RNA sequence: CCCGCAGAAGAAGCACCGGCUAACUCCGUGCCAGCAGCCGCGGUAAUACGGAGGGUGCAAGCGUUAAUCGGAAUUACUGGGCGUAAAGCGCACGCAGGCGGUUUGUUAAGUCAGAUGUGAAAUCCCCGGGCUCAACCUGGGAACUGCAUCUGAUACUGGCAAG
RNA sequence: UAGCUAGUAGGUGGGGUAACGGCUCACCUAGGCGACGAUCCCUAGCUGGUCUGAGAGGAUGACCAGCCACACUGGAACUGA
């Protein structure tokens, strides 16, 4: 029922010809619990207004994933850009095994037993996005039926 | 990187030295202080920190901090020294033991007391 | 020569012995050229604590293997009670 | 049927005895690339009936010198 | 060179799913043919053709569902550099069961799952998802 | 080996009541529950994540009475066995012998049942088992010896458990002082406010 | 191991509390004295030094030092890279080596399948059993991914013969 | 560290061993090993295992068990299965 949490929240600074300007960014994470998950970037100058926009920015521009009874539909990797990851689903009972970013993003978007990894940079927006594009990619078994012409028994 | 370079040349192992390596790999070892001098620290510190030039059972010359507020010691003054830099004397490797041979516990410690060697007050 | 004796394990207070055929050389716990069976001399009732190969022991002593007193002691009793 | 290796004969100079080269084409342990291995083997052979290049098939037996365990048990593609 | 023939004929499908073109053609083989078989059987392309008699000419006729390429993935795994041989224990499962993966057994080019099925292992050709 | 220090001191603490008093008086009249103890305790922090499991695994550390190396023990044994970790892990804290005690009610808290098992006053399968830590079994009749039998704190105790919610996985007979431990409780059995998630992730850092 | 006796009696410390990292205040000092794993702290309002109060974490132990693996995809077989971050020989020729278009036959070396033999016991893991519990001991299994031999399959790679 | 080796590599015949064998000796042949690392240098007892790691690996070889070598240092044989 669209849980939302923030990942990270960072200061960042421009210069001016007075001195620095000081704003904050806000990464945050919402979904549905049910494969819907969606993640939004808001700046502002205070942090609270920050995550607002952000939470905005998330709940719209969301996206579908295929999830298999609570877990994941195959091993899937995904990349954006120097943040390469990959994710395995697992056994019922083995919790979200899952680094920082890549647990909250899973865990809002609803997968209750992964195995993920964050190989490459570990910089929590760039992973999240690469996350949230693994997930997007990852089909699932009517999917392929559907695309090789074939009934999802033929297939298993 | 190739299968065949590999298989031809295969892939080192980084060979990382120890950091503290007149200790011989040895949690402690004994010394006898040829030197006991005060030194100035780098760039962001001020101060005249104690530190003692010790030459070791086996042979090696360090220089090594002496932690704590005030110490009893001097040359010809029998110390155990343990691993630890002070980040901020350039080229100390090692500090001495507060509560070991010579050297004596720090004086008037309440707290961190097992750090410097100082027994339970009363 | 190849004897079948006892092998002291377990913990102190507490010994479990494993019976095995051994050359005779061999230390009581070092080599050896099967085992055999074991023995519990402290199992409590509602346990089994002895147990023998028999087949296999005689087929040794066919073989020419000697056995120990405390072995042939059990072997006796393993007789007696079945 | 008794155990025998094949084999490229490498050397026949020393009298009554061949150099048969029993290459091995293994797998890599960490790699897993297929690695041709070479295995040189001091044969014995009386009446010197071999050539060099020639394919040579050879079992074990009792130490007949210092190198030579081998012995020859018969000779196939002995084209020159 | 050319040094590897179903890798080449690999990457020129991956290209034409790529590039949406209809039809994908390259030298053909007997490896090739049966290799394409496999494909045609397990519904990643549409079909194949080989015409010609001196030299000839393979023609696959590539598959599309929704716009988008039906072979999203397509690997040579066993290659001339690094040969792969796997037991039937050890065969692999593309994309969790969902891909195939085309197996050369001592009974033909066939799909992992055939292989597993028959119980034989064998050169490990390609992944396709 | 023990905790010896105050009880109320470690409720504050965790927020919630840990049962460390008999129940007699409420808590709220003991002590001020709601603020945390010392000099800062009107003061609630934004606790990290690594801080809010910890202090979850210490509310079950506390509620229970066991130090943390048995625990972590605990915590493996659990994910060795077969099923959920964190159930499992609830499941063996219950199973401890003065844990079934308190729970029969032969001992107002926790403390009581275990300075009881320590001192012989509970035989288990009518055999005197003194360790605290003894896993019962199913199908397990534990009972209060003649000695410690005509003890009025044991009477006392079995007053107040009768006030106190009953276990479903114990039968208890307040006449004879002996309880069979029928079988090891599930998860929808136990008490809902202890996430175990948070100590299955805490020890699988 | 059991029974009895007396009486809370004989029995709690160690580290830490700026961030990473659970836990904050006052006083003293004033770039000094000192601290420090990293980043850093102290130049007169120090949650970072030293004492105290309060708190946090472990507990008959607790810290420090040394050492190994992990994190470290930071030697990358699994599993990295080389325009500008470290990294394309100044350019070629070419022996060894690595790789090899396409068809048929043959072989069966690689490869694959089955069996047989072995892979000591202990150890690891699973279900049990015995010490009041645990550690510990222990019964039976599983495993020991290996190696060898024999019998097959022949798609692919290798050899041989013709194209 | 790129060349090393004259009992060196092989043969015939004697001797020797409980036993095959340059183990040894006489003669004959001129071989043999080496870039798939010979030779030379440094370090090291080996294994079941142990620690770590998801694994692949990495490190390691106290305790327990199998194998080996040594017994103040350097040689030698005798007795004996
Ligand atoms: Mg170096
Ligand atoms: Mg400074
Ligand atoms: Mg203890
Ligand atoms: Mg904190
Ligand atoms: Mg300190
Ligand atoms: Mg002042
Ligand atoms: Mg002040
Ligand atoms: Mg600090
Ligand atoms: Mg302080
Ligand atoms: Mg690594
Ligand atoms: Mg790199
Ligand atoms: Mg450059
Ligand atoms: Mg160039
Ligand atoms: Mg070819
Ligand atoms: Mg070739
Ligand atoms: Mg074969
Ligand atoms: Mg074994
Ligand atoms: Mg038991
Ligand atoms: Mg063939
Ligand atoms: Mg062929
Ligand atoms: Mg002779
Ligand atoms: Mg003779
Ligand atoms: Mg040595
Ligand atoms: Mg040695
Ligand atoms: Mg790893
Ligand atoms: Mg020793
Ligand atoms: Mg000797
Ligand atoms: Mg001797
Ligand atoms: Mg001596
Ligand atoms: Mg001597
Ligand atoms: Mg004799
Ligand atoms: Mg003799």
């Amino acid at each position: 029922e669209l849980q939302e949490k923030l990942i990270a929240v960072n200061r960042v600074s421009k210069t001016v010809k007075g001195g620095r300007i000081f704003s904050f960014t806000a990464l945050t994470v919402v979904g549905d619990g049910n494969g819907r998950v969606g993640f939004g970037y808001g700046k502002a100058r205070e942090v609270p207004a920050a995550i607002q926009k952000a939470m905005e920015k998330a709940r719209r521009n969301m996206i579908n994933v295929a999830l298999n009874n609570g877990t994941l539909q195959h091993p899937v990797k995904g990349v954006h850009t120097g943040s390469r990851v990959f994710m395995q689903p697992a056994s019922e009972g083995t919790g979200i095994i899952a680094g920082g970013a890549m647990r909250a993003v899973l865990e809002v978007a609803g997968v209750h037993n992964v195995l993920a990894k964050a190989y490459g940079s570990t910089n929590p927006i760039n992973v999240v996005r690469a996350t949230i594009d693994g997930l997007e990619n990852m089909n699932s078994p009517a999917m392929v039926a559907a695309k090789r012409g074939k009934s999802v028994e033929e297939i298993l | 990187a190739t299968v065949n370079q590999l298989v031809r040349k295969p892939r080192a192992r980084k060979v990382a030295k120890s950091n503290v390596p007149a200790l011989e790999a040895c949690p402690q070892k004994r010394g006898v202080c040829t030197r006991v001098y005060t030194t100035t620290p780098k760039k962001p510190n001020s101060a005249l920190r104690k530190v003692c030039r010790v030459r070791l059972t086996n042979g090696f010359e360090v220089t090594s901090y002496i932690g704590g507020e005030g110490h009893n010691l001097q040359e010809h003054s029998v110390i155990l020294i343990r691993g630890g830099r002070v980040k901020d004397l350039p080229g100390v490797r090692y500090h001495t033991v507060r509560g070991a041979l010579d050297c004596s516990g720090v004086k008037d410690r309440k707290q961190a007391r097992s750090k410097y060697g100082v027994k339970r007050p009363k | 020569m190849v004897t079948i004796r006892l092998a002291r394990h377990g913990a102190k207070k507490r010994p479990f012995y494993q019976v095995v055929v051994a050359d005779s050389r061999n230390a009581r716990n070092g080599r050896f050229i099967e085992r055999v069976g074991f023995f519990n001399p402290i199992a409590s009732e509602k346990e089994e604590g002895t147990r023998l190969d028999l087949d296999r022991i005689a087929h040794w002593v066919g073989q020419g293997a000697t056995i120990s007193d405390r072995v042939a002691a059990l072997i006796k009793e393993v007789n007696k009670a079945a | 049927k008794i155990r025998t290796l094949q084999g490229r004969v490498v050397s026949d100079k020393m009298e009554k005895s061949i150099v048969v080269a029993i290459e091995r084409f293994v797998k890599h342990p960490i790699y897993g690339k297929f690695i041709k291995r070479t295995t040189k083997l001091h044969v014995h052979d009386e009446n010197n009936e071999c050539g060099i290049g020639d394919v040579v098939e050879i079992r074990e037996c009792r130490p007949l010198s210092k190198t030579k365990s081998w012995t020859l048990v018969r000779v196939v593609e002995k084209a020159v | 060179s050319m040094q590897d023939p179903i890798a080449d004929m690999l990457t020129r499908i991956r290209n034409g799913q790529a590039a949406n073109k209809a039809a994908v053609t390259m030298p053909s083989s007997k490896l090739k043919v049966a290799i394409a078989n496999v494909l045609k059987e397990e519904g990643f392309i549409e079909d194949f053709k080989v015409e010609g008699d001196t030299k000839p000419e393979l023609e696959l006729t590539l598959k599309y569902f929704q716009g988008k390429a039906v072979v999203e993935s397509i690997q040579r795994v066993s290659r001339p550099g690094l040969r792969i041989y796997k037991r039937k224990d050890e065969l692999p499962k593309v994309m969790a069961g969902l891909g195939i993966a085309v197996v050369s057994t001592s009974k033909g080019v066939m799909t992992d799952r055939a292989a597993r099925q028959a119980g034989l292992g064998g050169e490990i050709i390609c992944y396709v998802a | 080996a023990r905790y010896l220090g105050p009880k109320l001191k470690l409720s504050r603490r965790e927020g919630t009541d840990l049962f460390l008093k008999s129940g007699v008086r409420a808590i709220d009249t003991k002590c001020k529950i709601e603020q945390a103890p010392g000099q800062h305790g009107a003061r609630k922090p934004r606790l990290s994540d690594y801080g809010v499991q910890l202090r979850e695994k210490q509310k079950v550390r506390r509620i229970y009475g066991v130090l943390e190396r048995q625990f972590r023990n605990y915590y493996k044994e659990a994910a060795r066995l077969k099923g959920n970790t964190g159930e499992n892990l609830l499941a063996l804290l219950e199973g401890r012998l003065d844990n079934v005690v308190y729970r029969m009610g032969f001992g107002a808290t926790r403390a009581e049942a275990r300075q009881l098992v320590s001192h012989k006053a509970i035989m288990v399968n009518g055999r005197v088992v003194n360790i605290a830590s003894y896993q019962v079994s199913p199908n397990d009749v534990v009972s209060i010896r003649e000695k410690a039998k005509k003890q009025s704190r044991v009477k006392a105790a079995l007053e107040l458990a009768e006030q106190r919610e009953k276990p479903t996985w114990l039968e208890v007979d307040a006449g004879k002082m002996e309880g069979t431990f029928k079988r090891k409780p599930e998860r929808s059995d136990l008490s809902a406010d202890i996430n175990e998630h948070l100590i299955v992730e805490l020890y699988s850092k």
